């Protein structure tokens, strides 16, 4: 099977500035990475598939980039309902993986 | 508009077997497959299966061949998960999905999901 | 009083029964001939592609060249595609419309047109899709124009097959409009799968995204046909309209029964289902037919007819 690594599980960030959220594929995926967003509330959204195609719906501030096995997604200025867990899944292999997820927090002190 | 209303949560006796459901509204289910990903706090995201409800066709991960079935009924609009054997390590939130886009499988709208508690108590 | 095209929505597509009923119903909106199922589904990959810095050391061999090298690789592709997580059919080999032989006769088309597997036909069938031949070749429009006959005739020509467009969206007059050559990958159905002809347009959507493009294909288009008894430069964008699905209603009236005819296949008695059209886009580069520039550049062993 596919694994899929997310290496920075908690990433700090504050409003307005940008982040970015990186996973890695054990393998070749062939730009097949969607990316899920999980608010604390637990709902699941989809903000990217293929590879950098954003869903209908989704603001302009989500975006995706990347090719082989490494792969990243970025926001342009973070908002306050953004802070949510960030999964990549490969949909390159039939047996679909999920990445670790990432948490985004707000800076402090 | 497209929603996927899945059933209450669940409290059920290790050993016991469980249906979980995933009522469908603004799509009729003969169109996507119906698939059912499985959370934990811990684990991260794990996908278990799918059915062709115009067809009745299943595949599974090789984790949960005898740990789920996905039945679907056209007439209800309604997908059903059934987990057998219950143990502790299937305690978890069961996610209701579906995809439209048959080259990119991107799951595109998901079910509030259903929270599952194994515990003799 | 007789009808000869009929169009039922993609939605819920199933061919009509055979013999179900031995008199159909009298208010029915079918036609009468619309009873069995198709000799084969039509599928067509139309091809639309642009130079976007167009500037003047272009030549009009580019025209044809830039455009054909990436068909080599399309029809590859299409070939090799696979629906990941199907529930029936997985590739192209299951469904497509097998063909064994052209008629005895029609030698001179031999290594021109497929044989022995599936019939799909592309500008590739030329040099046999093999990209080698493609780019050893020294006269493209030469390869392309060399069964060309000199006058009009009833029957379509090789190139209106292999190209599955109108002539005027092909031809060496573009370059003097700065236009590009597009051309039709057609695909030949024996059976319909829904879920696959999804993936591969999908699938060419991902890999090719067309922008503006605002295609309907809400409906298949069933066409019979009746037997016969005589006894600054400012290059154009790459636009979708009305115009570009149902392109088939533009080419010549002999263009599928000269095609079906040659492997042995006749249509006096049945019909056939046109699907809606896949659009694929292009975006090319100067550079790159600049890179790929030949001795023999701008002296072909082939001029327009009656100039
Ligand atoms: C071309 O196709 C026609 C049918 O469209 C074939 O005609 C019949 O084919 C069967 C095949 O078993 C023969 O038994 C009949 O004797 C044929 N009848 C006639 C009137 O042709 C025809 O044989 C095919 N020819 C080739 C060379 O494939």
């Amino acid at each position: 099977d596919i694994q899929m690594t997310q290496t920075t599980s908690s990433l700090s960030a504050s409003l307005g500035d940008r982040v970015t959220i990186s996973c890695r594929a054990s393998q070749d995926i062939r730009n097949y990475l969607n990316w899920y967003q999980q608010k604390p509330d637990g709902t699941v959204k989809l903000l990217i598939y293929y590879t950098s195609r954003l869903h209908s719906g989704v603001p302009s501030r989500f975006s995706g980039s990347g090719s082989g096995t490494d792969y990243s997604l970025t926001i342009s200025n973070l908002e306050q309902e953004d802070i949510a867990t960030y999964f990549c899944q490969q949909t390159n292999t039939l047996p679909w993986t999920f990445g670790g997820g990432t948490k985004l927090e707000i800076k402090r002190t | 508009e497209v929603q996927l209303q899945q059933s209450g949560a669940e409290l059920v006796r290790p050993g016991a077997s469980v249906k979980l459901s995933c009522t469908a509204s603004g799509f009729k289910i003969k169109d996507d497959y119906i698939h059912w990903v499985k959370q934990r706090p811990e684990q991260g995201l794990e996908w278990i299966g799918r059915i062709d409800p115009a067809n009745g066709h299943t595949r599974y991960a090789p984790k949960f061949q005898d740990k789920a079935t996905i039945t679907a009924d056209t007439s209800s609009n309604t997908a059903y998960l059934q987990l057998s054997s219950l143990t502790s390590e299937d305690t978890a939130v069961y996610y209701c999905t579906r995809y439209n886009d048959y080259d990119a499988f991107y799951f595109d709208y998901w079910g509030q999901g259903t929270t599952l508690t194994v515990s003799s108590a | 009083t007789g009808p000869v095209e009929f169009s039922t929505p993609v939605k819920d597509y199933s061919p009509p029964p055979v013999d179900s009923d031995h008199k159909q119903g009298e208010p029915s909106e079918q036609p009468e001939w619309y009873v069995g199922a198709p000799v084969a589904y039509i599928q067509q990959i139309f091809v639309k592609s642009s130079v976007s810095p167009w500037h003047k050391n272009l030549l009009a061999v580019d025209v044809f060249r830039l455009p054909l090298s990436r068909a080599f690789q399309l029809v590859e592709e299409i070939r090799n595609h696979a629906l990941r997580d199907s529930s029936g059919v997985k590739s192209l080999e299951e469904v497509c419309l097998q063909v064994t032989d052209l008629l005895p006769g029609l030698r001179k088309l031999r290594n021109l047109l497929p044989e022995h597997g599936c019939l799909l036909l592309s500008p590739g069938n030329f040099w046999q899709n093999d990209w080698e031949r493609f780019h050893a070749d020294p006269d493209i429009i030469g390869t392309i124009h060399q069964h060309e006959p000199k006058t009009l005739q009833t029957s379509a020509t090789l190139k209106d097959l292999l190209f599955g467009v109108p002539g005027k969206y092909s031809g060496v007059s573009l370059y003097t409009r700065k236009r590009t050559v597009s051309y039709t990958i057609t695909l030949v159905f024996q059976r319909y799968d829904s879920r696959f002809l999804s993936s591969l347009r999908s699938r060419l959507k991902l890999l090719h995204p067309s922008p503006n493009c605002s295609l309907r294909a809400e409906n298949l288009v069933h066409v019979h046909f009746k037997e016969e008894i005589g006894i600054d430069s400012r290059a154009p964008e790459v636009t979708w309209g009305p115009e570009d699905e149902e392109l088939w209603r533009r080419l010549s009236f002999r263009h599928w029964p000269t095609l079906f005819n040659y492997y042995n296949i006749t249509l006096a008695k049945r019909y056939i289902s046109l699907l809606p059209v896949i659009p694929v886009t292009l975006r090319l580069n100067p550079q790159e037919a600049l890179e790929g520039r030949q001795p023999q550049d701008g002296r072909s062993a082939w001029a327009p007819p009656e100039s």
